[PDB]
């Protein structure tokens, strides 16, 4: 369950928290992933996080990304910088699937409500 | 491809001696325990004594303890039995087994040899 | 711990139930063997445990029992089931086995 | 939950040459030969050598003590089976490693006929995922639990598991080899790992495989390992500067080791 | 991102078959997966690791990964299946989606 701040201006850092439940976010095999959609568009991946902590992001906007999780509230927190107009889309976060051997990912399964941000 | 094989039997007088062995293969022998069961003809089975895979504790029926010794060797995989002051009492026919036993040898499997004849008179 | 089965002996034809008894002096648990017999051969494991079965053993044998009084029975008896069947226990050292019972045809 | 599922081959064996020797207890010494009598890996002694694939996974004897280890990259070997009847007549001991964590457990396990656990991969031949359990059916009666971290060139992982007064205690080291087949000639002490106080009785035990499916039924990689007997015996063990376990005399091997370990050289 | 391409829509009466499709370089080389979204709504994960489904998810779908091309397919589709239609893929842990198929019922 995605919430935070609605409307933000040009240029600002916005903060947005997703509440999970029926796990907790300190279990093995636990992954957390965001994801956001403009008006109109298709899906496009921001970053994930895993159980042990370690990062993944996309290329193109991973310098204004970061992620961290909370290991007492269950719950898992991002932040976008200096973000422009362009940047308005519907914030999602979801349960992210893993592969053990390697760390590779796999799909997004369980997907909360979504958030619609405003720049 | 497991196999144990008595060997020593044969015909003494009272009061004599005789010592038999069983040959060991196929298998992990030194880290089983080993028995010896004998049977009489026309008889049942009768338990006679038991070694731990160490060759360190010994046990003995008490129809032959004091008179019968156990031992082996972990480096020739053999048994031996080595039993003095034989009476016609103790004409039978002896096996080498591994006996399958969850509480004092840990045995999975049950294996037995071909039986030696020993006979007293 | 001294050991007894009954009957001493007992016939049957193909297809009929055969059930044979085996006691013990002393409480023994569950640590007793049953073994098959048959003349000019050793003795072959058929059921461990009180009434665990061995691998490659036809289902139509089957045990059960603890303490004192353990039962092994044959749901139909096969022409190539005429054998000598023993009861060992295992719980103390030295171990015995029971006096056998015969099973004719 | 449980699959039915073999060839038994003779047993091939190695030489342990001078591996097996653990810190007796936590004590701290240092630049000193001390002597100390405990259960130890006699030193030359004969180790069973298994190949889980050449398929079979024999129940073994636990006797007073085992020595386990194992030379395979693939984290095929997952745990172990410790117990008596291994049935629901008795408790058992289960040891069993998964992708993140350890659990022990103590209860009356109904176990599989041929227990494992099961995996799939990846496209790739570098990833894979956890699939089921199919080690036991039923569980009842429990008395322990433990969770921990994971217990689990080449790899090399040694093992030793011991059974007294109602303690099992492990001990454990990891160390590259650079053998193909074989043990290696040198020498390692192994640390105590985790002392679980459980208080029952261990004769026989079982390894735990991690198994897939395969359209020639269920398989592993090159799965192996070596399995050797704990005996009660006298050792001189030499503590370096840093109190670390550098060599070892088995004062029973032979007249030449007596003799050292008679005048402490 | 890793690029993966779908046709802008499908068109189907109602108790008929769907067949969506999705197209890549490195598609067969991996796991495809697929997801439902209507307006308004979070996307639903229907197909993952090619042809498996979620708990939950109706016997209706379907779908098969070959020849670089990723497959849905909807066995009598329901006014209700009316949605929005998304292929995923990894490409060496880099994720991507695809341009999304409206499935008109
Ligand atoms: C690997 O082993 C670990 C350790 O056993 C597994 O983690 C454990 O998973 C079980 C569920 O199968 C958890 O039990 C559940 O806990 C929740 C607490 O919210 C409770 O509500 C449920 O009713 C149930 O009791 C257990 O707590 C959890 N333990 C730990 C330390 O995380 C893990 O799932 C296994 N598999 C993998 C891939 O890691
Ligand atoms: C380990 O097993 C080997 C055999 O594989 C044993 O070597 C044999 O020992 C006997 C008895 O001394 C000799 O008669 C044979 O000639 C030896 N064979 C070979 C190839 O050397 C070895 O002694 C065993 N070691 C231990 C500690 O049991
Ligand atoms: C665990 O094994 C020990 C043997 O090491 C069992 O102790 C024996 O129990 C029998 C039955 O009461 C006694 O007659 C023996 O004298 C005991 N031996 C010793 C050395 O104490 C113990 O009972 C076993 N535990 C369980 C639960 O079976
Ligand atoms: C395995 O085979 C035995 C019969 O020998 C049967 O009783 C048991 O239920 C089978 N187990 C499984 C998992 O098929
Ligand atoms: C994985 O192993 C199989 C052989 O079982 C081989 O055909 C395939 O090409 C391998 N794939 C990779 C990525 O190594
Ligand atoms: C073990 O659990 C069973 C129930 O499954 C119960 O009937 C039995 O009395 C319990 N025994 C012990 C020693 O707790
Ligand atoms: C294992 O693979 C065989 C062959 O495809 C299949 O018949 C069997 O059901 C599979 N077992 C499991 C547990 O998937
Ligand atoms: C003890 O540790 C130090 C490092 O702190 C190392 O330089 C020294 O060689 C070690 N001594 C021995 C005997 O290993």
């Amino acid at each position: 369950k995605e919430s935070g701040p609605t409307l933000v201006k040009p240029t600002q850092t916005l903060t947005l928290t997703c509440k999970l439940s029926g796990f907790s976010v300190n279990t093995g095999g636990v992954g957390v992933g965001w994801i956001r959609q403009p008006p109109g568009k298709a899906l496009e991946w921001l970053a994930l996080i895993y159980w042990n902590d370690d990062k993944l992001y996309s290329p193109s906007l991973k310098s204004r990304l970061t992620v961290t999780k909370d290991t007492s509230k269950n719950q898992v927190v991002l932040t976008m910088t200096n973000m422009d107009p362009v940047d308005t889309a519907t914030y999602y976060c979801a349960h992210v699937l893993v592969w053990f051997g390697e760390v590779l990912p796999d799909a997004f399964d369980v997907w909360g409500q979504g958030t619609m941000v405003t720049v | 491809e497991v196999q144990l094989v008595e060997s020593g039997g044969g015909v003494v007088q009272p009061g004599g001696s005789l010592r038999l062995s069983c040959a060991a293969s196929g298998f992990t022998f030194n880290s089983y325990g080993m028995h010896w069961v004998r049977q009489a003809p026309g008889k049942g089975l009768e338990w006679v004594a038991f070694i731990r895979y160490d060759g360190g504790n010994k046990y003995y029926a008490d129809s032959v303890k004091g008179r019968f010794t156990i031992s082996r060797d972990n480096s020739k995989n053999t048994l031996y039995l080595q039993m003095k002051s034989l009476r016609a009492e103790d004409t039978a026919v002896y096996y080498c087994a591994n006996l399958k036993d969850s509480r004092y040898s840990g045995s999975y499997y049950d294996y037995w040899g071909q039986g030696t004849l020993v006979t007293v008179s | 711990i001294w050991m007894t089965q009954s009957p001493s002996s007992l016939s049957a034809s193909v297809g009929d139930r055969v059930t044979i008894t085996c006691q013990a002096s002393q409480d023994i648990r569950f640590y007793l063997n049953w073994y098959q017999q048959k003349p000019g051969k050793a003795p072959k494991l058929l059921i461990s445990d009180a009434s665990n079965m061995e691998t490659g053993v036809p289902s139509r044998f089957s045990g059960s029992g603890s303490g004192t009084d353990f039962t092994f029975t044959i749901s139909s008896l096969q022409p190539e089931d005429i054998a000598t069947y023993y009861c060992q226990q295992y719980d103390n050292l030295p171990f015995t086995f029971g006096p056998g019972t015969k099973v004719d045809f | 939950q449980c699959v039915n599922l073999r060839t038994q081959l003779p047993p091939a064996y190695t030489n342990s040459f001078t591996r097996g020797v653990y810190y007796p207890d936590k004590v701290f010494r240092s630049s000193v030969l001390h002597s100390t009598q405990d259960l130890f890996l006699p030193f030359f002694s004969n180790v069973t050598w298994f190949h889980a694939i050449h398929f079979d996974n024999p129940v073994l004897p636990f006797n007073d003590g085992v020595y386990f280890a194992s030379t395979e990259k693939s984290n095929i070997i997952r745990g172990w089976i410790f117990g008596t009847t291994l049935d629901s007549k008795t408790q058992s001991l289960l040891i069993v490693n998964n992708a993140t964590n350890v659990v022990i457990k103590v209860c009356e396990f109904q176990f599989c006929n041929d227990p494992f656990l099961g995996v799939y991969y990846h496209k790739n031949n570098k990833s894979w995922m956890e699939s089921e359990f199919r080690v036991y059916s039923s569980a009842n009666n429990c008395t322990f639990e433990y969770v921990s971290q994971p217990f689990l060139f080449k790899n090399l992982r040694e093992f030793v598991f011991k059974n007294i007064d109602g303690y099992f205690k492990i001990y454990s080291k990891h160390t590259p080899i650079n053998l193909v087949r074989d043990l290696p000639q040198g020498f390692s002490a192994l640390e105590p790992l985790v002392d679980l106080p459980i208080g029952i009785n261990i004769t026989r035990f079982q390894t735990l495989l991690a198994l897939h499916n395969s359209s020639s039924g269920w398989t592993a990689g090159a799965a192996a390992y070596y399995v050797g007997y704990l005996q009660p015996r006298t050792f001189l063990l030499k503590y370096n500067e840093n109190g670390t376990i550098t060599d070892a005399v088995d004062c029973a091997l032979d007249p030449l080791s007596e003799t050292k370990c008679t005048l402490k050289s | 991102s890793y690029e993966l391409t779908q046709p802008p829509s499908v068109s189907v009466s109602p108790g008929q078959t769907a067949s969506i499709t999705c197209s890549g370089d490195k598609l067969g080389e991996t796991y495809a997966s697929w997801y439902q979204q209507k307006p308004g709504q979070s996307p639903i994960l229907v197909i993952y690791q090619d042809n498996k489904r979620p708990s939950g998810i109706p016997e209706r779908f379907s779908g098969s990964n070959s020849e670089n091309t990723a497959t849905l397919t909807i066995s009598g589709t329901q006014t209700m299946d009316e949605a929005d239609y998304y292929c995923q893929a990894w490409d060496k842990t880099i994720a991507g989606f695809g341009g999304g198929t409206k499935l008109t019922v």
